[PDB]
RNA sequence: GAGCUAGCCCUGGCCAGGGUGAAGCUGGGGUGAGACCCAGUGGAGGCCCGAACCGGUGGGGGAUGCAAACCCCUCGGAUGA
RNA sequence: GAAUGCCGGCAUGAGUAACGAUAAAGAGGGUGAGAAUCCCUCUCGCCGUAAGCCCAAGGGUUCCUACGCAAUGGUCGUCAGCGUAGGGUUAGGCGGGACCUAAGGUGAAGCCGAAAGGCGUAGCCGAAGGGCAGCCGGUUAAUAUUCCGGCCCUUCCCGCAGGUGCGAUGGGGGGACGCUCUAGGCUAGGGGGACCGGAGCCAUGGACGAGCCCGGCCAGAAGCGCAGGGUGGGAGGUAGGCAAAUCCGCCUCCCAACAAGCUCUGCGUGGUGGGGAAGCCCGGGUGACAACCCCCCGAAGCCAGGGAGCCAAGAAAAGCCUCUAAGCACAACCUGCGGGAACCCGUACCGCAAACCGACACAGGUGGGCGGGUGCAAGAGCACUCAGGCGCGCGGGAGAACCCUCGCCAAGGAACUCUGCAAGUUGGCCCCGUAACUUCGGGAGAAGGGGUGCUCCCUGGGGUGAUGAGCCCCGGGGAGCCGCAGUGAACAGGCUCUGGCGACUGUUUACCAAAAACACAGCUCUCUGCGAACUCGUAAGAGGAGGUAUAGGGAGCGACGCUUGCCCGGUGCCGGAAGGUCAAGGGGAGGGGUGCAAGCCCCGAACCGAAGCCCCGGUGAACGGCGGCCGUAACUAUAACGGUCCUAAGGUAGCGAAAUUCCUUGUCGGGUAAGUUCCGACCUGCACGAAAAGCGUAACGACCGGAGCGCUGUCUCGGCGAGGGACCCGGUGAAAUUGAACUGGCCGUGAAGAUGCGGCCUACCCGUGGCAGGACGAAAAGACCCCGUGGAGCUUUACUGCAGCC
RNA sequence: CGAUGUCGGCUCGUCGCAUCCUGGGGCUGAAGAAGGUCCCAAGGGUUGGGCUGUUCGCCCAUUAAAGCGGCACGCGAGCUG
RNA sequence: UGGGAGAGGGUGGUGGAAUUCCCGGAGUAGCGGUGAAAUGCGCAGAUACCGGGAGGAACGCCGAUGGCGAAGGCAGCCACCUGGUCCACCCGUGACGCUGAGGCGCGAAAGCGUGGGGAGCAAACCGGAUUAGAUACCCGGGUAGUCCACGCCCUAAACG
RNA sequence: CCGAGGGUAGGGCCCGUGACUGGGGCGAAGUCGUAACAAGGUAGCUGUACCGGAAGGUGCGGCUGGAU
RNA sequence: CGCGGGGUGGAGCAGCCUGGUAGCUCGUCGGGCUCAUAACCCGAAGGUCGUCGGUUCAAAUCCGGCCCCCGCAACCA
């Protein structure tokens, strides 16, 4: 059947994307969470 | 006169129709509509706060003009009478010697090629409008601002009118279309007739089809739900109320009086409404 | 977290073919004028049969499966909420 | 040494199940250490509204070529979407940006919130919507509307020429719009040709033929032709289009008017440039100087912004045009022409799938366009096929049980069973024919029947063209032929009678319930006068609604027909300026403390003092409620009638052993040979009853009952056959489970059901195909049930709070 | 209670005997035929339907007869539901 | 051709008396109702009085024993539209007549449907009395209905 | 070919019969009230509507075939 | 051998709680009015309180048993 990923990058961009965080408190925290913990990646990569 | 089917569906055994007769003009005049947002009953932050609303028809915005002392004593030619979605009432559309043109409520009697007009000189005929205070006692008029300058608010739907009934210093005595009976100012003004287009209440939607056609989704009852959702949910099998009758946000649905009391226009309402 | 799902908003798209024959209009009869009847025309409808499409009624299979809901036969809707 | 412990290693089940659609394979010849599995050939079979083709998303080198084979690939591997390496994606015109707006998002102005932050006009952003200029062919191993070739076109800059009051984020026009139906003319696409071109072919009994087979086009600027779209002209006045305005709007005259003209598309033709088959011979080369014509069918596509009807009344903004203002008229703009300038990103490949979503090369899921021919009435249905693509990445044998899908069956024909579950039957089209009932539409495909192929003969009307032939579409009559059978294959209703419930079409527990449930048009009550009520929010602000009582909210009932009785004492709700009670506050009789005193300080009676409650009323489609005991009629029985007790009032009409009846398979009738069900009745209704509606009701229902006809492997009662498994051999090779095991029957015993103890009996060692009685067999720390001063959801006249309202 | 699946049906049986039938008996208020009642006896047999989930029971048509009970109310790693 | 009388009919207007309700003043111990009463209403200010307002229905005197119409029926007043009828003249047609199975139209009240209206009245219903009872007569209330528009129904002691 | 009739399928009318049910008629001496006839003790009758153990009552309209 | 409530002139009801005290309506009987009957009017009688046992000076009353009557409950699998 139709299962749960259905992956389109716009929705992911805009959704989990760098811009996307910065616009709230909570996103600045995680970005800042994750600088922290060293993570390679600070967002999900998608292709534009 | 609303239009009967014949039953060769079970749905047009009773679907009934307006007459459409007295339309003069079948699309609006293009300097004059706009589109109209759909809400879905959404408020600003997405939430239903109005229930059941969506999905009807699209429609376009006819601007009408609520106020008509824009124009004091500049007659109009009316060029015809026309469907509006978003009201009960027909519109007639105006074209000012002025050169301008404008939408009005049609009320009931009102013929193209007549000339109408606004305005203290103004004669007492349907479709003209007067400040309160100049149209005779007894007079049945329409389109009744509340306050002056404010907008016509009062008596703008399909078949209702306003009669005077008396005046008293600056303010006059109308009696509403609900029965009540208010003292409206007197530069108010108002239109002489009432709104056309009477047969409405008499229209049969016909099938559930047909109330989705005007954007109104199907309604639940209470009784239908479970606690969680409504003072009326659950029970096995069915069941009656179980305590008073009330909405699904508490407050009782039978009787239970909800004007505010301490309001300013208390002191210029004179008797509640009627029947 | 509404890329699953539920509702709404905006903007697009899709629905083989066949069948039934509402209003109206015309003509004819009717009458004081009518209502109305007849025939033709017309092409209405949460109309009918039925693919696509959307479903999931009954039975069987499957049951460390092809599949953490599938397969076969059958069945519902298919211009409309 | 135990924690269904944690981590890791290795066992067991076991050479067992499986190896992923039953579309299908066989040989020859290559290659190579090695071949059922890679390459080539011929043969077979499968898809063909797809299993072919082209886009979009998503994926991200998977593309091409060389070289490989450890792992990946359910086997094999020389192969590969695998490994290494090299190569490959080319644009002013295609798509997106340098253009426009939509929901929404952001957001100078502004508003609001302890902080973070929430709003918000304009503006900005935002597309798969609007707008904007490229078509045919060739080329590469791999790119092409991108390179090349031919013919076209767009914008910007500069210049020249003619022209004109030029000039815009400002005014106006336009852009600009639904659903159904549908005209005229085309085009795509297709069928036929006795004509045109073509390598050839005569087989096996016949055919040298008007024979067979193949193929007979594509793009193209101006012009011209056809068909359509769009569009009145002139003048006078003018206060409106938030300045102006010669524009637009409005009014008046004149002229025009199905037209014409002007303008814009589509189609045709059109200089020119291309393409061009079967076969044969090794993707090529020939055919070939290829021919490139006639007729018919014909779109849902095109002209198009076409037409008509209908109600539910159908985006915006730019480009574009026009008007003028600041200005400026050495300018500037329009038109024609010439030269120059024209950037950024995408382009490979997969793309109904082995490259996307499903942990897999997973029988599932995935939006758009094209989708040939023949026949079957039609069609995207069905069968067979073209182009094209495949035989599904383990095989070879055997021909047991058993299972799965499938075929047939003597006689019977539901006797099966909870139930005709399942499977038969029926089945398309044409014609005849068709009941109760009904809301007059329906019921209706009712039921029930007849016809259907082929041949010859005469003939009626259409479309094309011409009015004719030819082609194409609808028919009619007559005579005949063959078979068991003529919708000969494939696709394609079993019917009827009668009850319950729900009017109906719809909706629902994604993944055990599709229903009688939800919804639904309709009916009633009630709230709401507009800064509405109500909803969301601390608020600002929003929805309501750019609505206004024929409207909006809330609640119940649920098409429609005939109807909806009695109770207001209790609870809710509505009304009540009196009275009773009632907090803060007012008042301060009078008490107190302290001081030398002046003072400072505390307590405090009467009394004035809201809403709420009490009290007085009203109110049922408001929450709700609608009796008991005894007596009585000239046979009996039963009581129309009486007596009396209580209540706020004692169940009305209708209906009733019911989706409700306990006793109950009540009793009687019907149906059957027989009827705990069913239908009709009766009424001592345990325990119906009137909008949690009462009683009916045509039509409707994958609902739930009962019966009958048809017909059957359901059954008596089973038999045979087919394929895919099961079995054998070669290849690969799991699993839950498992204290260890050297693991028999009886009668006893035992923590009460023993392979394991006692006594007897029986029993050589070890497998393989089968069956399921035991191992209190596996699976899941029982959901039932209790317990815990465990948890959570829900309720209320439990408690105590809070929001909200007064 | 870190699970002993729980009614009835179907299928497949197997045992008890307090025997329904068939065989052998005694007593009879046994004339004959037919019964009644106790005794011996478990070898074999013990039907097809209507109703209901039903076990049972009732009913129809037969029969030599239409027995009762045990096996985890025998039997769901055999099926049904 | 000229004239006349009339609640004949349909539409649209509009006048005053009265009942009820609501507001204001004044005012106080009852009012109402009956055969007698009670229910009911009234110190929360009723009744009775004055002034103001709202709404519906019926039209006093004229009015008659009268008039009009085929019947049912029709009554303030104003205007429009429209019917029937009588009379005078003796002008026109020249038997063009009478009745009438069918048909068609009209048709009091009550009643029904969809809206509207609702003061008074009043089936049903409630309460008070009466009574053996009182599902009545009498009293206090009271919903349909009575009224308008449209559409039905088609009855009668529709009678002279 | 036609054809008595035989079969299958569906309609129409008539008759007899049916659990139960509706009113009707009749029946020397039942029960309950007293509606009507006199102003029958509320004049009656009427069409219709609603209601009630039962006659009946009430409303709306009509008739005198009503009395004083 | 569950929890309720009840038993009293002829009928239906008070009295019980809270001991001394039996009451209401109808019925029944006698008298009236009437031609008569009912209605009506005037008077009367009839209950040892279901039964037995205890407490008590004393029991319809309070407690206990036995009898009878009506009512509610009977659930989890
Ligand atoms: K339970
Ligand atoms: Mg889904
Ligand atoms: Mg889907
Ligand atoms: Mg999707
Ligand atoms: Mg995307
Ligand atoms: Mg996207
Ligand atoms: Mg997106
Ligand atoms: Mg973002
Ligand atoms: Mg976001
Ligand atoms: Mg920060
Ligand atoms: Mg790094
Ligand atoms: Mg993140
Ligand atoms: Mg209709
Ligand atoms: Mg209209
Ligand atoms: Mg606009
Ligand atoms: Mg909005
Ligand atoms: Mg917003
Ligand atoms: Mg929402
Ligand atoms: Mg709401
Ligand atoms: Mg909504
Ligand atoms: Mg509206
Ligand atoms: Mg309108
Ligand atoms: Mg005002
Ligand atoms: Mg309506
Ligand atoms: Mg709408
Ligand atoms: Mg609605
Ligand atoms: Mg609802
Ligand atoms: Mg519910
Ligand atoms: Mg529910
Ligand atoms: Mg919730
Ligand atoms: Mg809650
Ligand atoms: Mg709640
Ligand atoms: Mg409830
Ligand atoms: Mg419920
Ligand atoms: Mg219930
Ligand atoms: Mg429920
Ligand atoms: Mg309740
Ligand atoms: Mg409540
Ligand atoms: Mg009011
Ligand atoms: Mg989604
Ligand atoms: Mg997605
Ligand atoms: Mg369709
Ligand atoms: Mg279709
Ligand atoms: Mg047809
Ligand atoms: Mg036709
Ligand atoms: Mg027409
Ligand atoms: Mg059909
Ligand atoms: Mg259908
Ligand atoms: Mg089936
Ligand atoms: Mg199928
Ligand atoms: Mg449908
Ligand atoms: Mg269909
Ligand atoms: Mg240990
Ligand atoms: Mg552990
Ligand atoms: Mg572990
Ligand atoms: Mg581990
Ligand atoms: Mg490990
Ligand atoms: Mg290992
Ligand atoms: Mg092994
Ligand atoms: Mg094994
Ligand atoms: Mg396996
Ligand atoms: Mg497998
Ligand atoms: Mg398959
Ligand atoms: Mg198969
Ligand atoms: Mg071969
Ligand atoms: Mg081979
Ligand atoms: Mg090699
Ligand atoms: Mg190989
Ligand atoms: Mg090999
Ligand atoms: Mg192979
Ligand atoms: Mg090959
Ligand atoms: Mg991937
Ligand atoms: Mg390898
Ligand atoms: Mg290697
Ligand atoms: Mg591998
Ligand atoms: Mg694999
Ligand atoms: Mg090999
Ligand atoms: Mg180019
Ligand atoms: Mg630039
Ligand atoms: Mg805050
Ligand atoms: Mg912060
Ligand atoms: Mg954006
Ligand atoms: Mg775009
Ligand atoms: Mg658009
Ligand atoms: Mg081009
Ligand atoms: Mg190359
Ligand atoms: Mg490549
Ligand atoms: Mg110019
Ligand atoms: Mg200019
Ligand atoms: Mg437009
Ligand atoms: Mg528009
Ligand atoms: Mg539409
Ligand atoms: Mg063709
Ligand atoms: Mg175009
Ligand atoms: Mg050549
Ligand atoms: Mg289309
Ligand atoms: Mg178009
Ligand atoms: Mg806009
Ligand atoms: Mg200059
Ligand atoms: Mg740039
Ligand atoms: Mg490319
Ligand atoms: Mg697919
Ligand atoms: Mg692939
Ligand atoms: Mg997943
Ligand atoms: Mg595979
Ligand atoms: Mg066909
Ligand atoms: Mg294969
Ligand atoms: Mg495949
Ligand atoms: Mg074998
Ligand atoms: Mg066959
Ligand atoms: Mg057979
Ligand atoms: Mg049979
Ligand atoms: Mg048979
Ligand atoms: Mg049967
Ligand atoms: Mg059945
Ligand atoms: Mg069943
Ligand atoms: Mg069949
Ligand atoms: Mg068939
Ligand atoms: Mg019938
Ligand atoms: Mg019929
Ligand atoms: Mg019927
Ligand atoms: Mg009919
Ligand atoms: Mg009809
Ligand atoms: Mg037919
Ligand atoms: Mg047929
Ligand atoms: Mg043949
Ligand atoms: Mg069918
Ligand atoms: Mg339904
Ligand atoms: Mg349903
Ligand atoms: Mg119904
Ligand atoms: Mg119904
Ligand atoms: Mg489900
Ligand atoms: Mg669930
Ligand atoms: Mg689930
Ligand atoms: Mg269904
Ligand atoms: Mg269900
Ligand atoms: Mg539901
Ligand atoms: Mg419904
Ligand atoms: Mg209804
Ligand atoms: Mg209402
Ligand atoms: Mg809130
Ligand atoms: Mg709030
Ligand atoms: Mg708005
Ligand atoms: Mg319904
Ligand atoms: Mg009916
Ligand atoms: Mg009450
Ligand atoms: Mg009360
Ligand atoms: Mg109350
Ligand atoms: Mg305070
Ligand atoms: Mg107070
Ligand atoms: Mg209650
Ligand atoms: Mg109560
Ligand atoms: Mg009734
Ligand atoms: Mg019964
Ligand atoms: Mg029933
Ligand atoms: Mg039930
Ligand atoms: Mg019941
Ligand atoms: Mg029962
Ligand atoms: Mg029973
Ligand atoms: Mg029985
Ligand atoms: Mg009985
Ligand atoms: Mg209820
Ligand atoms: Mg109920
Ligand atoms: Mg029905
Ligand atoms: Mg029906
Ligand atoms: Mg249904
Ligand atoms: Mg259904
Ligand atoms: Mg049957
Ligand atoms: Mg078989
Ligand atoms: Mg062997
Ligand atoms: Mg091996
Ligand atoms: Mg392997
Ligand atoms: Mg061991
Ligand atoms: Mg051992
Ligand atoms: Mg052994
Ligand atoms: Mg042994
Ligand atoms: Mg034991
Ligand atoms: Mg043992
Ligand atoms: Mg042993
Ligand atoms: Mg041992
Ligand atoms: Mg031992
Ligand atoms: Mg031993
Ligand atoms: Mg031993
Ligand atoms: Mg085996
Ligand atoms: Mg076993
Ligand atoms: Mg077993
Ligand atoms: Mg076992
Ligand atoms: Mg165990
Ligand atoms: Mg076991
Ligand atoms: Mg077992
Ligand atoms: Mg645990
Ligand atoms: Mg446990
Ligand atoms: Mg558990
Ligand atoms: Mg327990
Ligand atoms: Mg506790
Ligand atoms: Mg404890
Ligand atoms: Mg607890
Ligand atoms: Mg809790
Ligand atoms: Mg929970
Ligand atoms: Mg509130
Ligand atoms: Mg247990
Ligand atoms: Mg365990
Ligand atoms: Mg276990
Ligand atoms: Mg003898
Ligand atoms: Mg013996
Ligand atoms: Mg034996
Ligand atoms: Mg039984
Ligand atoms: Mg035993
Ligand atoms: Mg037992
Ligand atoms: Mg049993
Ligand atoms: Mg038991
Ligand atoms: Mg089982
Ligand atoms: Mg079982
Ligand atoms: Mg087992
Ligand atoms: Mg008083
Ligand atoms: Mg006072
Ligand atoms: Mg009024
Ligand atoms: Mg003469
Ligand atoms: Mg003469
Ligand atoms: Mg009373
Ligand atoms: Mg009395
Ligand atoms: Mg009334
Ligand atoms: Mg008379
Ligand atoms: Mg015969
Ligand atoms: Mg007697
Ligand atoms: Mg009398
Ligand atoms: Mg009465
Ligand atoms: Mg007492
Ligand atoms: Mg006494
Ligand atoms: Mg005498
Ligand atoms: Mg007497
Ligand atoms: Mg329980």
């Amino acid at each position: 059947m139709k299962r749960t990923w259905q992956p389109n990058r716009r929705k992911r961009a805009k959704t989990h994307g760098f811009r996307a965080r910065m616009r709230t408190p909570g996103g600045r925290k995680v970005l800042k969470r994750r600088r922290q913990k060293g993570r390679w990646r600070l967002t999900p990569a998608v292709r534009k | 006169a609303v239009k009967k089917f014949k039953p060769y569906t079970p749905s047009r055994r009773f679907m009934t129709v307006a007459d459409f007769s007295e339309i003069t003009k079948t699309e609006p005049e293009k300097s004059l509509v706009k589109p109209l947002k759909k809400t879905g009953g959404r408020n600003n932050q997405g939430r239903i706060t109005v229930r059941f609303r969506g999905g009807g028809h699209k429609r376009l915005y006819r601007i009408i003009d609520f106020k008509r002392w824009d124009k004091v004593g500049i007659p109009a030619k009316v060029a015809a009478i026309e469907y509006d979605p978003n009201r009960s009432a027909r519109i007639a559309l105006l074209h000012y010697v002025d050169g301008e043109k404008r939408y009005i409520i049609a009320p009931d009697g009102l013929q193209v090629g007549q000339q109408v007009v606004a305005g203290p000189d103004a004669p007492i005929q349907v479709g003209n409008a007067l400040p309160l205070r100049f149209i005779p006692v007894g007079t049945v008029v329409h389109a009744v601002e509340l306050e002056p300058k404010k907008g016509a608010k009062l008596a703008r739907a399909a078949g209702t009118s306003a009669q005077i009934q008396g005046r008293e210093g600056d303010y006059v005595i109308l009696r509403l279309p609900s029965g009540e009976l208010r003292k409206v100012h007197g530069e108010c003004y108002a239109t002489v007739g009432a709104v056309g287009n009477a047969d409405h209440k008499n229209i049969v939607l016909g099938k559930a089809g047909r109330s989705r056609w005007l954007g109104r989704r199907p309604h639940v009852r209470g009784a239908a739900m479970n606690p969680v959702d409504h003072p009326h949910g659950g029970g096995e099998g069915r069941a009656p109320r179980g305590r008073p009758p009330a909405s699904p946000w508490g407050w009782q649905t039978k009787g239970l009086k909800t004007r505010k009391r301490r309001k300013p226009s208390s002191r210029f309402i004179i008797a509640r409404r009627k029947k």
